[PDB]
């Protein structure tokens, strides 16, 4: 057997408080993880071999 | 087959110099054309190759 997994971290979520508000702080931390928050342009053309 | 247009033309002059080391005029002459052509940018290098 074998399987592929997408880690993407693990985040605690509470109850009694609106979920949209809690998703905001995690969304910012997710953007930091992916290097998305700051303006950027992809440079991946040079990464190849023949 | 691989590599940028600039890396193609830059490397060709190095091989031209090595192959024609007995007659140094070819490398000096060929780079003279490239210096004028190469200011336009990658479009200039395409003109040199053509």
């Amino acid at each position: 057997h074998a399987l592929i997994k997408e880690d993407l971290g693990q985040w605690p979520v509470e109850t009694g408080i609106s979920l949209v508000n809690q998703a905001g702080v995690f969304a910012v931390q997710l953007a930091n993880k992916l290097g998305i928050d700051k303006p950027f342009v992809l440079d991946a053309g040079s990464n190849y071999f023949t | 087959t691989s590599g940028s247009i600039i890396n193609h033309a830059n490397n060709l002059n190095k091989v031209i110099n090595h192959v024609f080391a007995d007659k140094p005029l070819i490398s000096e002459t060929m780079l003279k054309i490239l210096t004028i052509d190469g200011t336009t940018g990658k479009d200039g290098y395409r003109n040199w190759l053509d």
